[PDB]
């Protein structure tokens, strides 16, 4: 029934050898679970990260088949309100041990979420039961807890994901599905994965379906362009060109031809424009605070809809207009 | 497992002589503790600078053998209404426990900052009326949170941030009592990442000594990163915007930290920013709100924190 | 304007107790209700102008005198009056009658707000005890009352069923019928079902499905039919339908539903109608 | 009775002012069955209404004239027992949710989602019932987001037209689920000879016909101002338009070319503080900020000792401040800023 | 019978046109059950609803459609208590047992999709109520997020969801449909029409359908029987004739403030929307060889601010006037 | 359908409905369908679960064709069959007759409730079980630190006087004298202060009260067992004991406590085994307990 899953559920890391990345913070949490005491624990980093993945399969191996009687797990699907912290988390953390002989864990996901009221009473329920009882806490947006909050519970950084581990999990999403993954589509996915495993899942699924063949055609970027509707990396670099070295007529139907000839998106062509344009070495300091000055409202005004083309074409005169000040 | 407390709690000080910091306050709570006459005080400052393990102790120094039926404990974990306060505070203080001569009852009302207006309008008449057999310590980190006629009546003890040698001393204490092997640059680097918060050293220096073992600068930094405050700070008082967005970007996108938390922290740095004119300041109140009010609206992209930081130069440069 | 009217609960129990039947009914309804008093016939109206609205017809033969005189057409003045009041003090007249009496009703309508002087007699046990009342009414204009107009009901070839009565061997098996949904408590809308002939009420929702069904007989005078109802315009039909031996029921598909009293007092026959929308 | 609604047409036929609009109106009507969802947009008093009136009379026949009012009850989540008139009549509904408040939303998905889902059957043809949104450019962008997918799914039994003005706050979604009619305000020649229609109809004597094209031409394109005008000069002069009657303009007109003058003349802060004083007298008649705005900005640009910079700042600051004020809470604040800076540039 | 825009909503996902990147993947879904989380995002009138109400018919079927299918638009209440309650129960619900025919006929996933179209007008504290929601019981019920802003969906909730970009409908990609269509309906029309009416209506099929069905109200209301031409179209679309626009770059040549406020005044009394007054005047100032660079550099930043003050829904008449005042400064 | 169960004696279905209504009436019941009967297993917060047991022998009918799998599982909103079984069986001439049913997953859980002329069907849909082991609030069988055997009468009026009290907490006692002395006293902390409620010792309320060491084979004497627990879990019983003739209280050194209601319609059938486990509080105090025992001397 786990081939029935997305991708995404399907591949969560069961046991705490499988999550990738984040090696100072699993190295860390072996050794308190190894040695015996294991702090309250803070989980901090862009989503996509492992955290929800972490925290269950430390509890996992802490408790083993116990989990179920020794681990009370409370999100934002839950009205954790100041009454649930007081009649369910206090009670949770007051009762004795369930035949483990060591502490209860209480895992609180998107805590960032819950209330100052209910954050404020937490604080000595976690105080006064540490004995019997230990609190993990989950979020993605630190500042929304409250600073004692912060300050009683040990903060681990969750990094986004580095190239390495999402290489090392893609070979293993492949070797379960016996994909092929070309060697320029791999980076291309890295690319525009921005550290997260979640996206990679989803896109290499959506690949996976988008071949005909799934047991012999390979995965190339042409393939993973074509499925997440992104601008190729020669069509982000022509329209630049046009833009930077020709005229106002032609850089005009460059632009609108790129965007016809695969229905490429306004936000994406901006987007991958600016991180092309921030290698570049502009020397007078003025050309790249116009750039993003502009660039950002322009940005700003896509989200809130508006004329396609009026954007289009703001976006040519405000790289050709910044440029001026560089020469 | 194991029943090995963590040594936030394993190395609670039990006694006044065990709390460092605010030494002209410790001398006067053991005073306190000393005399017995103890008025109704309020503790207020920063989290995790000892304002709870200060209040118990001179309480257990205070009410020696009758600590479990002279003292009354409200937290935040309790349903602090305006029915408690009328019933179970009512009671207690009614209570005729005899003391030694000069003790009296205390009531613990720690966290008081979360109390309801009706619950402190009672506690008035409460402590109004009963006044001499019970008083009253509330444990608060605003101290602006509790009414006017309640601070009346008490007598204001501000605590402090606990300054890098009485964190240090206390460390010391902790690695001398667990032999754990140490280096002078990393007990710095731990001071350094605490920020004056004796908890947060403790955690940290936990954390170390059970990843790694030895507490050098290595071993910590790799662990537990700079606070981020300070270098929202470095990247708002750089000179150029190409030195600015290094900082942004290397330090704060690639390493996980959001953008509103990025917004939000600068918004905190320009207020206490120093050397600074006003005029440049407000500008930059202002620039940092407008990029919030895009990154709640949904646009919380790297572009936007690049183009807050160009019009912070641009107010910098000439405005 | 002069209206006079006189009642014996005791002389006639049937009509009395369709009189009954009316006030208890515009009571559970809504406050307030609307009398017209026509110079032949009674109605007695209770308009909220999606919720349901009765209309009871109320001859002139019920009361032993039915004096009405008015400057409009037809002797009729239409009165709004607060329902408590006057089911207080028809409680107290059958408390009245319940500790032994005869008494009649003295109902004169004594003052545009006007009241009625609501006067009877009780004997203890041989003693004279006055009760007076007075209920204070406002009078209804006559542009006002022609803007109050009886609700229209027809079956080009839709379906009425005669719900058996309850006074038969079915009667109580038809009113356990109806009933049976008024015991669960998260209840609020019901489905109601025809097939020529069965009737069954179905309440479907997210998690949970009621089906209740009739097996018995039933008659029909002389498709599907389904509508949408409230649960305590169903409790309205449970309290009518209890007081009453001939009950007409009527189902139009997804348009509105009908419940039709009546009392055969033969003379003109007393009739309860509930309109639901 | 008032001399608008006493003429105003009440069939296709009878209405003259654009013979293009009456055409399409007519092919419209002429297969009533697939009739889209509408949003007529145009200048204010061009007579959109009536024409959806004899849209409607075209669609459904005769008695969409006859009107009768009934107020619903909505209840928000504080229990706040909200209220709102319904205007009503045979074959379709009139709903300005607008009136409601911030509200509008509780409105749009109760009318809106009863009446679309009673399908209609009267006793078989189940047709559709016209829903006319009086002021759709004045809703909250949420009662739009759960009006869209109503119509979008219930089209079959309920039909939408939407009349508004100046369909810019109008969402994107809206105006792609509708078909867009414009109703070009009529010329001077146009509103002179419907003048002329009723003052033949009422017999008031008129001398210098050339009264009725000033009253056009200071009306700018309102059906409803000319008339009004009409009506009271014929009314204030007895009947008898003398060649030198006195054209009467909306008092909160003359208030704020008195305001204008006031800026032009001084430029001072106590100046401001007077200008305040008569921004909130303006506020307090429940007069909309932006009609103020535009009002101050077009009397300003009309002072002929003023350059071309002066209005260029003008109209500038206009544009600045009208945006503001549509993305703000307190008007009071764009409306001081824009004088002040008008003052600043002046001087 | 019914307009021309329901009539011709595709049923099966083989009429949802030039959307093959989303579509293919949906239908190869069809012979597995690994169906992720879908968001659905595109500017308006692209094909969202249209893709996911015939993705569910091929997926279930009408009988089951009923059953295993839970849809909450904009229309109803979508607050943290709902998101709480019921999609959190619709969830936890069991996938009920497919009939005989149902299993014989239709694919019959293991799971239900709870659609929530209109997404973006979704509060970010209920949308945080999702987030596990989607992913305990990812293998009883599936999500398909609709919405036409993607911005407004939250970072954690976009990450959970595989994206799907609708593209815009132009006359490149959409021309067969509406030919379809036209054909369809008997609609004789010019040569250069069925191009128009998807270029004045800018990536959407809703609209160039629309437009087609009133251009046909109208030409068998004249009953001439002859073919609808390419000024017909635009008459009904409010495009603002090129002898309008042309007066009014003419007298923004001659930068005289007061006759270009008159002129302005003249044409606000006409009914033109600013909105495509200004787009036209893109066009024309953009596709010139008459204006040097920087004049084309300063006239998209002053068309852009000024779509972007009209997009917030103020006075046209205003910024048309400031606008047009601004490029005759130029 | 896979299984199916009738019965007449509404009355007890719904008297074992209502022992599970203390535990909220507004969540969900987990039901075991297996050979022996059909159960009611509910949990509140992984301190506290009750289980009922309704044999195959209450009912006249029971089935269960389900021939591949030993039990079934089902998860059902509690509140609409406490609101559906309560018919009372009026009009006893015609008595009203239930049905259970339970085609298997994906099928709802049917009632179907006959009145010879009237035959309703409610249809409950099960939900998705949520992943906790019932096995987890269970209680020794080698480790039973002291076990009592209470009538039902003489415990419900002490819940009832605890309740009555406020009790915010309770303490129980139970400690055996070498001279066959027995005491059994739930001592409680209220807004009164301490106040304890001590069962007699006579065979006719105290049947039978032994004190283990830990092993449930010695009889230690002199030597005493305390459970600190909580009354908002305590409470729960109080409707269980309003059906009971005799009540077993069995406790390990692990802190679980279980309530064993024994209730004393078919001649077959032995009754409703209602069993209510509890958690015991951690009690980090440690002169409370020397108070309690101070307390109990004098
Ligand atoms: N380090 C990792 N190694 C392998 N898979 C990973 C890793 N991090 C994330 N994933 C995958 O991403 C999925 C979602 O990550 P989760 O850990 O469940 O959520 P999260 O990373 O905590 O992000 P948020 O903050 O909850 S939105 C997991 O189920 C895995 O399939
Ligand atoms: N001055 C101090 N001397 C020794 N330990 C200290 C000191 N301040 C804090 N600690 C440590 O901090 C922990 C206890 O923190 P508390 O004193 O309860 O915090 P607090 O200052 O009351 O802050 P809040 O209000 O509770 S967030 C223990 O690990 C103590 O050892
Ligand atoms: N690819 C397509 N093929 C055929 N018809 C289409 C296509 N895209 C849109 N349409 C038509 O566009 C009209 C509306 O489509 P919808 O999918 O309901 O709108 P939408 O995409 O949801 O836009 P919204 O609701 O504003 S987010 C219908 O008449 C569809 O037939
Ligand atoms: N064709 C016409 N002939 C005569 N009067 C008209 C015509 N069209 C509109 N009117 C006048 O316009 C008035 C109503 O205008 P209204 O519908 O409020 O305009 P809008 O819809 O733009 O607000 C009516 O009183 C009517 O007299
Ligand atoms: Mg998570
Ligand atoms: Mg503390
Ligand atoms: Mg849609």
């Amino acid at each position: 029934s786990k081939e029935n899953l997305p991708w995404v559920e399907k591949y969560r890391p069961e046991t705490l050898d499988e999550v990738y990345g984040q090696n100072e913070v699993i190295t860390t949490v072996r050794k308190f679970v190894d040695e015996g005491k294991l702090p309250h624990l803070l989980f901090y980093g862009p989503p996509g990260t492992g955290k929800t993945s972490t925290i269950v399969a430390l509890a996992r191996e802490i408790y083993g088949k116990n989990y179920s009687n020794m681990v009370l797990e409370l999100n934002a699907s839950d009205d954790r309100g100041i009454d649930v912290v007081r009649n369910q988390i206090k009670d949770f953390a007051s009762t004795r041990q369930i035949f483990s002989k060591g502490f209860k864990l209480i895992i609180l996901d998107e805590a960032d979420a819950m209330t100052n009221a209910a954050q404020n009473a937490l604080r000595r329920v976690i105080e006064r039961y540490t004995k019997n009882t230990r609190f993990c806490v989950l979020a993605n947006y630190a500042h929304k807890l409250t600073p004692a909050l912060l300050s009683r519970c040990t903060r681990f950084r969750f990094q986004p994901l580095p190239q390495e581990a999402i290489e090392r999990r893609i070979a293993n999403v492949l070797v379960h599905e016996k994909l092929k993954l070309s060697p320029n589509a791999e980076k291309a996915l890295i690319e525009l994965s921005n550290g997260d495993m979640r996206r990679v899942l989803n896109v290499l699924q959506s690949c996976k379906a988008t071949l005909d063949n799934p047991d012999e055609d390979e995965i190339s970027d042409d393939v993973i362009y074509e499925c997440c509707g992104a601008p190729r990396p020669s069509d982000l670099k022509a329209v630049l060109k046009s833009i930077l070295e020709d005229d106002w007529g032609t850089a005009h139907y460059t632009l609108n031809k790129v965007r016809s000839a695969k229905g490429l998106a306004l936000i994406d062509l901006i987007e991958g424009i600016v991180k092309i344009l921030e290698d570049y070495e502009l020397q007078n300091e003025e050309t790249r605070v116009h750039l993003l000055t502009k660039l950002a409202d322009i940005e700003y005004s896509i989200s809130k809809g508006g004329n396609d083309q009026i954007q289009g074409s703001a976006v040519i005169g405000a790289i050709k207009a910044s440029f001026e000040n560089e020469t | 497992l194991s029943l090995q407390l963590p040594w936030v709690e394993k190395y609670r000080p039990q006694v006044l002589s065990d709390i460092v910091g605010n030494k002209e306050t410790i001398d006067r709570l053991q005073q306190i503790a000393k005399d017995g006459n103890m008025p109704h005080m309020i503790i207020s400052g920063m989290p995790g600078i000892g304002k709870t393990t200060s209040v118990h102790c001179l309480a257990h120094e205070l009410l020696g053998r009758s600590y479990a039926d002279g003292v009354l404990e409200l937290n935040a974990s309790d349903d602090r209404g305006i029915d408690v306060v009328r019933n179970q505070i009512k009671h207690f203080a009614q209570k005729k426990l005899h003391l030694p001569p000069g003790k009296h009852k205390i009531v613990i009302l720690d966290e008081a900052d979360s109390m309801t207006a009706g619950a402190q309008q009672a506690l008035r008449r409460t402590m109004e009326l009963y006044s001499n057999s019970t008083r009253f310590a509330f444990a608060c980190n605003q101290s602006n949170k509790i009414i006017e006629p309640l601070q009346s009546r008490c007598a204001i003890l501000r605590y402090s941030k606990l300054s890098d040698e009485d964190v240090l001393k206390r460390l010391l204490q902790i690695i001398k009592l667990e032999d754990v092997k140490y280096t002078n640059d990393g007990l710095e680097a731990i001071i350094f990442t605490a920020e004056g918060d004796m908890r947060q050293a403790i955690n940290n220096l936990q954390s170390t000594v059970a990843g790694h073992g030895l507490v050098n600068a290595d071993n910590v930094f790799k662990i537990v990163d700079s606070p981020h405050p300070l270098i929202v700070k470095k990247m708002l008082l750089a000179s150029n915007l190409e030195d600015s967005i290094q900082i942004l970007r290397t330090d704060l996108w690639k390493k996980g930290y959001s953008s509103i938390d990025i917004v939000t922290t600068s918004f905190r740095v320009t207020k206490n920013l120093a050397q600074v004119k006003e005029s440049v300041r407000l500008e930059m109140i202002k620039e940092i709100g407008l990029t919030h009010m895009r990154i709640l609206e949904g646009v919380g992209t790297y572009l936007q924190l690049a183009s807050m930081l160009a019009k912070i130069h641009k107010l910098n440069n000439k405005a | 304007m002069k209206l006079k009217l006189i009642v014996n609960g005791c002389e006639a129990p049937d009509d009395y107790k369709l009189l009954r039947t009316t006030i208890n009914t515009v009571a559970s309804l809504r406050k307030t209700a609307i009398l017209r008093f026509n110079s032949e016939r009674l109605t007695i109206i209770s308009t909220p102008k999606d919720t349901g609205q009765l209309w009871c017809t109320i001859p002139h033969d019920v009361f032993r005198l039915y004096t009405v005189i008015s400057a409009r057409e037809l002797n009729t003045i239409t009165m709004e009056c607060n329902c408590d009041s006057l089911l207080s003090v028809f409680k107290r007249y059958d408390r009245v009658m319940n500790q032994g009496s005869s008494s009649n009703m003295t109902i004169k309508l004594q003052s545009p707000i006007c009241a009625l002087g609501i006067t009877f007699e009780e004997i203890v046990h041989n003693k004279v005890i006055m009760h007076s009342f007075k209920v204070p009414v406002k009078l209804l204009f006559r542009a006002q009352d022609t803007r109050i107009q009886e609700p229209m009901i027809n079956y080009i070839q839709l379906m009425m069923y005669k719900l058996p009565p309850i006074s038969g061997e079915f009667g109580s098996a038809f009113h356990g019928f109806i009933r049976r949904v008024e015991r669960y408590s998260n209840v609020n809308h019901i489905h109601l079902m025809g097939v020529k002939v069965e009737l069954k009420i179905i309440v479907n929702e997210l998690d949970w499905h009621l089906e209740i069904c009739w097996n018995g007989p039933l008659d029909s005078v002389i498709s599907t039919h389904e509508v949408i109802i409230r649960c305590k315009d169903w409790k309205v039909c449970s309290k009518l339908y209890a007081a009453f031996e001939e009950v007409v029921l009527a189902i139009s598909h997804d348009e509105s539903c009908v419940f039709h009293c009546s009392l055969d007092r033969g003379r003109e026959r007393g009739q309860i109608i509930y309109y639901i929308a | 009775s008032l001399w608008v609604d006493k003429y105003r047409p009440k069939s296709l036929n009878a209405l003259s002012h654009n013979e293009e609009l009456t055409n399409f109106l007519k092919s419209l009507s002429d297969q009533p069955r697939d009739l889209p969802h509408l949003l007529l947009y145009g200048p204010n008093g061009t007579g959109k209404k009536t024409r959806c009136m004899a849209l409607l009379e075209s669609i459904f026949g005769p008695g969409v004239y006859r009107l009768k009012i009934d107020v619903r009850q909505f209840v928000t989540a504080s229990n706040r027992k909200l209220e709102l008139n319904v205007v009503s009549s045979p074959y379709h509904l009139e709903i300005t949710p607008s009136d409601m408040g911030n509200n509008d939303r509780i409105v749009i998905q109760e009318l809106l989602k009863e009446v679309a889902q009673m399908e209609q059957v009267d006793f078989l043809a189940h047709r559709y019932k016209c829903v006319i949104i009086n002021e759709a450019n004045s809703l909250t962008k949420d009662a739009q987001a759960a009006l869209r997918r109503t119509m979008e799914k219930y089209s079959k039994n309920i039909r939408l037209i939407m009349v508004c003005d100046s369909m810019s706050p109008i969402i994107a979604p809206i105006k792609s689920r509708c078909l867009l009619i414009r109703c070009p305000a009529p010329s001077d020649s146009e509103i002179s000879t419907i003048l002329s229609d009723v003052v033949t109809n009422e017999r008031i004597q008129l001398e210098t016909k050339d009264i009725l094209k000033r009253i056009a031409q200071a009306s700018n394109g309102n059906l409803r101002v000319s008339l009004l005008m009409l009506e009271s000069m014929a009314l204030n002069n007895e009947l008898a338009l003398k060649s030198s009657s006195p054209i009467i303009k909306p008092d909160w007109i003359i208030v704020i070319h008195k305001l204008t003058r006031k800026i032009v003349k001084e430029r001072s802060v106590n100046s401001l503080i007077e200008c305040r004083a008569v921004l909130y007298d303006l506020l307090a008649h429940c007069i909309p900020a932006n009609i103020i705005l535009k009002e101050l900005t077009f009397s300003l640009l009309d002072v002929e000792t003023l350059n071309t910079t002066n209005k260029s700042s003008i109209i500038e600051y206009s544009s600045v401040f009208d945006e503001r004020l549509s993305l703000g809470n307190k008007a009071i604040f764009h409306l001081e800023g824009f004088i002040a800076k008008v003052m600043c540039c002046l001087d | 019978q019914q307009p021309w825009v329901e009539k011709y909503r595709p049923k099966n996902l083989d009429e949802v046109t030039a959307q093959d990147h989303a579509v293919t993947v949906l239908k190869k879904t069809l012979k597995s059950a690994n169906l992720p989380h879908m968001l659905f995002y595109g500017p308006p009138g692209t094909g969202k609803t249209s893709t996911i109400l015939a993705l569910t018919k091929e997926l279930y079927g009408p009988d089951l459609m009923k059953s295993r299918i839970l849809e909450l638009n904009a229309s109803d209440e979508r607050g943290i208590s709902i998101v709480r309650e019921k999609v959190k129960n619709f969830a936890r619900l069991t996938v009920s047992k497919p009939s005989k025919h149902d299993l014989e006929n239709y694919p019959c996933p293991p799971y239900k999709i709870i659609i929530l179209d209109e997404a973006d007008s979704m509060t970010a504290d209920a949308q945080s109520a999702l987030r596990r929601t989607m992913e305990t019981y990812s293998g009883v019920t599936r999500f398909c997020l609709i919405c036409n802003y993607v911005t407004r969906i939250i970072d954690p909730l976009a990450s959970r969801c595989s994206k799907f970009r609708f593209k815009a409908l132009d006359a490149s990609n959409a021309i067969d449909r509406l030919r379809f269509i036209s054909e369809q309906e008997n609609v004789k029309c010019d040569d250069g029409v069925l191009e128009r009416i998807l270029d004045i209506s800018a990536g959407d099929l809703r609209r160039g359908i629309t437009l087609l069905q009133s251009a046909s109200k109208g030409a068998q209301y004249l009953g001439d029987g002859k073919n609808i031409t390419s000024t017909q179209v635009e008459e009904l679309a409010g495009v603002v004739p090129h002898d309008i626009l042309i007066e009014i770059v003419e007298k923004v040549k001659s930068g005289d403030f007061d006759e270009i406020k008159k002129y302005v005044n003249t044409f606000m009394k006409s009914g033109w929307s600013a909105a495509s007054v200004v787009n036209q005047l893109h066009e024309y100032y953009i596709t010139n060889d008459n204006f040097d660079t920087n004049f084309k550099n300063q006239i998209s930043w002053l068309l852009f601010t000024t779509d972007s003050r009209l997009n917030n829904g103020t006075n046209e008449h205003i910024q048309l006037l400031n606008l047009l005042v601004k490029i005759s400064q130029l | 359908n896979k299984f199916s169960a009738s019965t007449v004696h509404l009355e007890h279905i719904t008297t074992a409905l209502s022992c599970l209504t203390p535990f909220g009436s507004k969540d969900d019941v987990l039901i075991f369908i297996d050979a022996d009967g059909l159960s009611f297993v509910r949990e509140n917060n992984h301190v506290i679960k009750i289980q009922l047991l309704l044999s195959r022998e209450l009912f006249m009918s029971y089935s269960y064709r389900n021939e591949t799998e030993d039990h079934m599982k089902l998860c059902v909103k509690i509140n609409h069959i406490l609101d559906s079984v309560s018919v009372m069986n009026r009009n006893s001439d015609d008595i009203v007759e239930c049905t259970l049913s339970y085609d298997g997953h994906g099928s709802p859980f049917v009632l179907i409730f006959e009145d010879s002329f009237i035959s309703e069907r409610v249809e409950y849909s099960t939900y998705l079980i949520k992943d906790f082991d019932t096995n987890g609030l269970e209680l020794d069988r080698e480790r039973i630190s002291f076990e009592a055997i209470i009538k039902g009468e003489a415990l419900h009026s002490a819940l009832k006087d605890l309740k009555e009290i406020g009790c915010k907490e309770c303490y129980v006692y139970a400690k055996t004298e070498a001279n066959d002395e027995n005491v059994f006293a739930l001592i409680s902390k209220s807004q009164l202060g301490f106040s304890k409620i001590k069962l007699p010792s006579n065979r006719s309320i105290l049947e039978k009260l032994q004190v283990f060491d830990g092993d449930s084979t010695t009889v230690i004497d002199g030597f005493a067992v305390i459970g600190f627990f909580d009354f908002t879990s305590f409470d729960k019983i109080r409707k269980s004991t309003k059906i009971a003739s005799k009540v077993l209280f069995r406790m390990d050194v692990h802190g679980v406590l279980s309530v064993n209601i024994l209730s004393q319609l078919p001649k077959d059938y032995p009754g409703i085994v209602i069993e209510v486990c509890m958690l015991e509080k951690e009690s980090i105090d440690e002169a409370a307990q020397t108070e309690i025992e101070l307390l109990m001397e004098t």
